[PDB]
Order: C-alpha cells, then structure tokens, then sequence
C-alpha cells in the first residue's frame, strides 16, 4: 500500500461562485453569474471525478489561528456557515466527513518537523466560508472524505519568507503523512490572486457588466504569473511570489500555494488552465498540476 | 447621554478557564465592570469588538435577537460560548441610515445564524449585557477604516441615541499588546510575552488612569505598532469618538496576560 | 475517398485579439491584453492541429456583398489588411493560399440550390479584417489553404428569417461541395454573440480594467445561448435564434453560424466551450463542434 | 468660404466601364462637376462619403497623402481603382479637435495603407480632386449619426476653414434608391430597379433643383426609407449643413442607373 498525491488544484474560493450556482445548501437565490469561472470548475469537478480519490486537502485563508497549524479532527462535521462579510450571498449548511486518520498523521508529521501543531476536535466548529466553497466547487456531491488544514498567522506575524518557510514545512510533512498512510490524495490551494480591491458592490451583485478587474496592475500581474505557470517554470513563479504578494496584494500570502507546491516537491511540470476571471475586482484563477500524468505522483 | 463607559478584553480565556488565576482575575474584574454597567441605568449598549471583522463597507447588527453556540476558531479546547444577544433594532437602523452622511458606507446586517464574534460573545456573558434590559448596538471593525473614522463611528451613534432620547454605556472590546505566544504553553504559567510589552501597556495604562487625553492621543499610534496592539488600538477611538474626545479619569480593575498578550478592565470616570 | 467536416468553429474575430498577442504580421505592439480569450484560442489552436485539415472554410461578416454570395478565385493573395475601425490595432501583412476547387465547386453548388454566386477573380483583391482575424486566431501557421465566403445582404436587406434561409440553403450546398471533392474540412463561423457595445476606448486599449460586457441583458443572452450549446440542444438555440438577434444584437444575424450548422446538418451534440470573454464590450464565445469525436464527420462517397 | 457644392455617386461603376452608355453619361457628369469644382477656385474640399465607415467615434484624414490600388468588393470584375490622394492636414486636424466641442468625439487618421473607400476614390478620379492643388478634408460615416449630427459636422469643418482663409468646396458622395439588383445582369441593360425608386428619385431630385429646401427636408426621411436611399441620405445632409440649410437652386447633370440603385451628379446654386 503505497501513497500518492494525484494531482494539486489552484481553486479559489469566492462565495459568489457557489451563490451563482444555486445549489440546495446555500439559501439565498441568485440570477446566475460569474459563469466563466464557474464553467472553469466545470473542467475542474469532471478532472476530479476521472481520478477517485481518497481524501481532498484542502488549506483555507479564513481559518487563521495563532499558535501552530490545526487539523480539522472529528468524524461529522456539521452546521450552517453563514459568511461575516458576505451574508446575502453565502449561508450555506455543510455536511462533510474528515479523514481524522490522516489529519492526525499530518499533525504528528508536522509536530516531528518542527512546527507546532493542533487537532481540532470540537464537534461545534464552525467550517470557515473558504474551505466549504472550495471543496463544493469542485466537488458538490459531498462525498470525498476532507482533511481541512487552517492557515497560520506566521507570513503576516513574522514577516513573508519566514512564514512561507513554514508554509514548505507543511507541505513536506504532509506529503510524508500521506505515504506513511498510503493514502490517494488531492491537495487543494485554496486561495485567490491579486486582492487589491474597489469597495463597490452593485445593488444586484452578479450584474456582470459590472464585473471587472480592479487595477490594470493587478491583472497583469495575475497574467505574469499564471503565463509562467502553464509554462512550468515553477522556480520562476516561486522566485517571484515575494514581489507578487508586495505588489498585487495576492492571497497565496495566506500560504496554501507554497504548502501544495511543498507537497508536490516544486514539480517544473507546466500547468492547466479552466480559466480565469475576477471577483469583485480580485483575480482568480482554477488550475490544476496533473502529477499522475507526469507520473510524479508516486511516493 | 452617555453615562458609563469600559474597555473589556476580547479574549476568551477569562471567561472560559477561570481556574487559572491571572484569567481568573481579568473574568472577576469583567464581572465587576458589569454591576458598574448596571448601575448606570442605560437603556443601550454601544458595543465595539476588535474581532468583528468587516471590509466592503461598515456593518451594524440590526438582528432582534442573535442566539447560539459559538466555537473560537483558536481557542476551541476550552470549552464552548453560548450566547443570547438583543439589539436596538431603532438605535442600530438608524446608526445603518446616519453612516453615509457622514461619509461612511454602511449596511444593516440581519440573518439567522450570522456569526457574533468571540469578543462581543465573551463581554456579554461576563458583563451581563446584551439582555432585553441592556440590548446592544454593535459596530464592526471595518479593517480600512482608521482611529478617526472610528471615532467618528461612535460619536455618530452617540448622536443618533441623543435624537431618541436614550441612555448610553459605551463598550470597546479587545485587546492591549499582541505578543501572544507562538507555541502551546501551560496556562498556568501564562505571562506577558515580554517586558517591553508590560512597560508600554502599564505606561498607556496609567495615562488611561490620569485621563491625559493628549499625551494618550500621541503615544497611541507609537504603542499600537511597539507592542502589536490589538487592531492599532481601534477599540478605545471607539471609546474617545463616543466621549468625543474628552473625559475626566479612569479606573483600571484588571491587568494580566492572555497567552502572552496583554488584556485589561477599564471603567471610565466620565 | 469520402468527404469529411471534421468539426465546426466558433471563430470571433475582434482585431484586438491578434493585437495582445504580437505576431510579426501585425505591425502595431501592444502589451498584453484579452488573454481569457487569447487562452480559449489557444485550446482551439491545439484541437485543430490534430486534426490536419484539407482545407478552413470560413464565413466573414466583414466582405459584405448585395449580389449572391461570394467565394475567394485566386490561388494565391497577399497584402496589407488594415482595420477602418481601429486601424490603431490591426495592420496586417497576409498572404494566404486559396482552395480554389472547392471554393467553385461551392459556387456551383449553390447555384443549382437557386442562389446566385460568384467568383472572385480578383488578383488585387484585399481580403477582409476579419477573415484574417479568425484565421490567424486558430492557425498562426498559414499551411492550411482556405475558402473565404462573402456574407450576402440577405439578413439585413430583406429581413432576418428571410436572409437565414439563404444561409441554410448556402451552408447545406457547401456540405454537398465538400462531399463531391472528398475534402476534409474545418468550418470556421467567424461570429461575435451580443454587440451592442459602447462607442469609446480607453487610452490604452489593452487596459484590462477597462474592459466588462456592455449590458447585463446582453451577457445574459449569451450565457444563456452559450449554455444551451453546451448542453447540446441545438433545435433549442436556433429557436431563439431570432430573439437573440433582435435584443442582444448579435453578430450571429451575418449568418455564418446558421451556414456552418446547416452544414453539420444541425447536430443535436454537446459543444466545447474553449472561454467566454468581452472585446469592447462586445461578448465573445470560442466553440467547437467535433464531429469525428461524434463519428458524425463522414458524408458519403466522392465523385469522379 | 463655401464657394461651391456638388453631390456626386458613389458607385465605381460609372469609372470603371464608361463604355456602358449610362453609366459613360455618370462619369462624364462627374467629369462636368469637377470642372465647376475648379472653376470656383477652391482651397480646399470638404467631402464626406458614405462608404466610409466608422463604428466608435468620428474619423477625419489626416494623412498628407494616401495611395495605392483599391479592388472594390462588390464590383472587383469591373477593374480596380488605382488612387494618390492628398488630405489638407492643417484643415483635418482642426476637424478632430473641434468635433468634440460640438459633443462628437473624433480621432484623426493617418496610417500607411488605411483604406480609402470607394466613392472617396471614383469621386477624385472622375472630379480631379484629393490632388496638391486640391486637398481633402474626409469626414467618416458613423453608422450610429444621425443627419442632424451628419449637418452639425459639416458645418463645423465650414467653421473651421474660415478660420484659416480657406475657400472650400463641398462633395457629399453617394447613391441615390438603394435597390440593387440582386442577381447577375447584362450591364448594358441596366436600369431604375423599380418605378417607385424611379419616381422618388425624380421627385426629391426636382425639389433640389428647384431649391425647395422647405419640401425637400420634409420628404427625405420618407424618401430614404421608401426608396432604400443610400446610408439615409446623410452625404445630402453633409451638403445641407455646409451650406447652413440655404441654397438658391441644382443642376442635375446626370441621373442614371448603377446596378438598380439610382445616382445622379448635382451642382448647386448657393
Ligand atoms: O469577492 N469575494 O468574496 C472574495 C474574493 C477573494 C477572496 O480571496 C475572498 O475570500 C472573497
Ligand atoms: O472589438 N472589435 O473590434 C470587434 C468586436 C466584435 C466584432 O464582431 C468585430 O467585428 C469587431
Ligand atoms: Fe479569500
Ligand atoms: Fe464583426
């Protein structure tokens, strides 16, 4: 019994997204939207499908913690996820099943490489906004066990190199918790690009023609980077990422980019792009390192 | 009309394990704040949390009646924090309707199981406020906004409580120094992080205490960025908006640590 | 030897496109742009490439003629295609390679299904802005020989449902050419969905920023006709069809996307949607319908 | 400044085969127009074409000399139309900057190779304008103008040209009924495609000779909807506007058949 990282995901988490959707856990109607980037994780859901894997990862912005790296640990978790930003569009019932057994090896993983880590086992946790929108958009049936993974404080405590360093630690140890257990799992970077941002939300939000990105800047900053990913010239993208965060203001901050790509050892493997577009100015971009194709996916 | 005034911790170590005694302290000293709450016979709580996080625009509960069951998405092992919170749906309805006039966007919010944050929670339990009899009207931390526009914030809904003739306790909730701790400790042994952070806190501290308005109006932003703060100190422009910008003394009923973190009880001497 | 469409494109054609992307051909430098649609281009590009075409058909709203319809004459054309509109993008050094067989032999059969048509002999002749476009958009090579089709008046002379029978008889004619000349043929619909677009650029063209759908109602007409493609109720959209043309204004009514699909016999298959994006607020689909991956391509046996 | 005014076909048809009878009588009518053209000793010439085409905003030539071998795409069969056209920069480039204090924004147009339009070209050729001695100042169509917005435009260009001593004359390019032939003909036999063309054509054309400006305002959005007439008529409203609605007569030099479509060549008695 062998482990095996299939393949990393670059899926953002705007709840616009699954508000456009209309789906039966989330409660407010919507009039559609965002349908370029919604047919992005159409690409996404059918390449996840064609895999059949054990368990999703998943590292999500919106559950920051202080002192160490948490892992969501209990059997059912369920509850009503109600955004504090966005509430008219996201309130949305989860109910999902973690892989408890590989959220502990990850944290024991993590605790034997030098970092401090936690298990969450609180059966009244409430599931933050980004891993439910993640994990639903590429995957809305609901099935796949999950091992949700929080985002430490260090890149915005300490400063971005040493919180990145933590950052590859993470994604070393997990990848070590996923052969220790022979598991046949998918990462998923949960995070955004350029964050720089207008704070106008029109009176109806998926309004389209009121869609677009927030700084020239920014966009081509998005462009820059997600060129050199398609190419795979990941040293390239890495060795830019301290200058993208400074100045596109980019959610890969947060840190899930370097924990997959640590994960999947910084693989020059050019990527696949379902496409790209903004969410309330911010950019945002579904792609995918398809490592069993390379055939890199084996640990 | 604003006949009472605090600053509380936002954090909920006090409320939760009160058997360690520094915390056990800071929860007695937030209980003591709050028969000096009632006391003062408001008829609403003007209440300002660090941990309620907005970013588009100023939001402002307006829900009658929030309740539930609220976990602190880091301090999770110590129990649970229930919660039954009333709000001036009047008070906070029109603080939403007098925000823009001032050059504040702002939004109502009101949904079923909308997330109180863990600052506004803890306050209330130990306080005992946000009951029908102290009902609140709660302003987000927008995190674009600065100590100005706070202050602004809270003077414009000591305002709009003027013109429905009610009267006003004023509660900032968060925070002293940030430092907190960065690996696991035993509670038990829980201190200030450093002694930098003790010297800057019991320095503001004692300028609260004089009520220098001034002299604390200067070294604030200084203290905000030597000792990490709690959110640039935000909670207490809360605090000086709402007494516009004056105030005679204070009275400082609690000082210990919060996992490294500085955390403080203040009743403010109108 | 039997006569094949292999698949059937969706090929808009705003200028801008091949502007962002910097080819020796076009003399103006830009840096960067439209690159959602750029991408979508490129999935199309790789698609085709695997298929190695006899030979791109391609109908173009931007050769207008009120006489019949037109088919390219000369084996060879070259020259300078410069846009009237935005000349300050588009200035391109061409030079293609015509089908000549097949184009006469589309030009008779569309003659004998009773409509006029005409060759165009023409060695001087400036092939249209965006002809050029769509061709370079899915075939930056310039090795695949082409059949460049005029868009008749019809539609806007006469009247819609009038002009849209015209493209019917004129595409199920070009699939009879195809059949008689054994060829194996990639149909390019050079159409742009909703124009109904604004009338002002930016300082820099490129600026992103700048750039979103013109209306909400037009974005949703498109999405909504974008998805029904993509469901594969063909029967569905040309239905709406008319509707669409009327509200969103679509480019659709020049009626290279009724003359490809009466050519692929208007199949009820499921479309591949490369990316949608807006060009001055004009909304853009790039699409493709694969016959052969349907095994709907063959059409039976050639002559002579 | 206005020292003349002519309205001449757009058509190539006329040029390129003069040896059809008809369409000979066109081109020597043009021929004629030119001829009045020089005669009243222009500086420059105001022409406004409505094959020209534009889609955002205005466009006025600004290159000072154009050429090269344009093959229409309508009637390439006929010949192509060889052309070395010279634009009055310093009048165009007033052109672009004054359009939009008129409320049109405009741009100035000078690339190498920019496609002259048909009537722009058989206008020069036949009227030996666009040359040294007589420039050009070309203002596009936009499909989305209207004739009033057609009328301020040209009026406009007038302004600019007194403001530089300039005489100009006055070219409005383009058909007349717009109904087409829509199938192959013998050219020798073309002909009006229709009588109701026939008589319209004949009607508004005797109120412009007879300088009915009145009558002939009245008729012409009627006429240009029945008669299919070419681009709504605006290359008259281009001739109206220069000549700020007054003109005291016509001569009608020719009228004739171009492929079903009706075209005449017009001088006008300011
Ligand atoms: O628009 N939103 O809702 C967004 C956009 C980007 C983000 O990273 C996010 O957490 C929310
Ligand atoms: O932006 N452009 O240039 C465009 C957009 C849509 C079109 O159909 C076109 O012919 C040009
Ligand atoms: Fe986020
Ligand atoms: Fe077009």
């Amino acid at each position: 019994m062998q482990g095996e990282i299939i393949a990393g995901f670059l899926a953002p988490h705007p709840p616009h997204l699954v508000y456009g959707e209309n789906p039966p856990q989330n409660e407010p109607r919507s009039q559609g939207g965002w349908e370029v980037l919604r047919w992005a994780y159409e690409r996404a859901r059918e390449r996840l499908d064609a895999m059949k894997p054990d368990v999703l990862l998943v590292h999500s912005p919106h559950w920051i913690t202080s002192v160490g790296h948490h892992f969501l640990g209990v059997p059912e978790l369920s509850g009503k996820s109600v955004d504090p930003i966005f509430p008219n569009v996201f309130r949305y019932d989860f109910s999902l099943n973690v892989d408890v057994e590989l959220a502990e090896a990850c944290a024991e993983e993590g605790r034997k490489a030098g970092l401090v880590t936690k298990m969450m086992r609180n059966p009244k946790f409430r599931v933050d906004y980004g891993t439910i929108t993640t994990l639903h958009l590429i995957r809305p049936q609901w099935d796949i066990p999950v091992v949700g993974i929080s985002a430490n404080n260090s890149p915005y405590y300490l400063n971005t190199k040493e919180g990145m360093s933590e950052m590859d630690v993470l994604g070393k140890a997990t990848r070590e918790a996923i052969r220790k257990t022979g598991r046949k799992a998918v990462l998923l970077a949960s995070n955004t690009l350029s964050h720089w941002h207008f704070h106008e939300e029109p009176t109806i939000p998926e309004d389209m023609s009121k869609e677009y990105p927030a700084t020239m800047a920014g966009y081509q900053w998005d462009i820059r980077m997600i060129e050199l990913m398609r190419q795979g010239k990941t040293s390239e993208v890495f060795k830019l990422l301290p200058q993208f965060i400074d100045e596109a203001f980019a959610e890969v901050k947060s840190g899930a980019f370097t924990w997959m790509h640590a994960a999947m050892q910084y693989p020059e493997l050019a990527a696949e792009l379902f496409g790209y577009g903004t969410v309330i100015g911010t950019g945002n971009a579904v792609m995918e390192w398809d490592l069993r194709k390379a055939g890199l996916s084996m640990l | 009309t604003v006949v009472s005034a605090f600053l509380v911790p936002g954090t909920p170590l006090p409320q939760l394990k009160p058997e360690v005694p520094s915390w056990g302290q800071l929860a007695a000293a937030t209980e003591r704040a709050g028969k000096a709450l009632a006391a003062s016979r408001p008829d609403v709580v003007l209440v300002y949390s660090t941990q309620w996080l907005a970013v588009l625009d100023q939001q402002w509960l307006t829900r009658p009646r929030s309740e539930g069951v609220h976990v602190d998405e880091n301090w999770y092992e110590f129990g649970d924090l229930a919660y039954d919170i009333r709000a001036d749906t009047a008070l906070a309805e029109a603080c939403v309707t007098s925000s823009p006039l001032h050059g504040v966007h702002a939004r109502g919010v009101n949904y079923d199981g909308f997330p109180i944050d863990t600052g506004t929670i803890t306050a209330c339990t130990l306080m005992g406020i946000g009951t029908d009899a102290f009902p609140l009207v709660v302003g987000s931390n927008n995190l674009y906004h600065s100590g100005e526009i706070t202050e602004k914030l809270a003077a414009l809904a000591v305002d709009c409580a003027k013109d429905q003739n009610k009267r006003v306790a004023v509660v900032g909730v968060g925070g002293l120094s940030g430092s907190l701790f960065r690996e696991e400790i035993d509670p038990r042994e829980d201190r200030i992080a450093n002694e930098e952070d003790d010297k800057w806190n019991r320095r503001v501290l004692k300028l609260i205490e004089a009520g220098d308005v001034s002299a604390l109006r200067e070294a604030m932003p200084v203290y905000a960025k030597e000792a990490r703060v709690d959110m640039g100190f935000k909670h207490l422009h809360w605090i000086l908006g709402a007494l516009k910008g004056k105030f005679s003394g204070a009275n400082v009923l609690g000082y210990g640590p919060s996992y490294g973190s500085g955390a403080a009880v203040i009743e403010f001497r109108l």
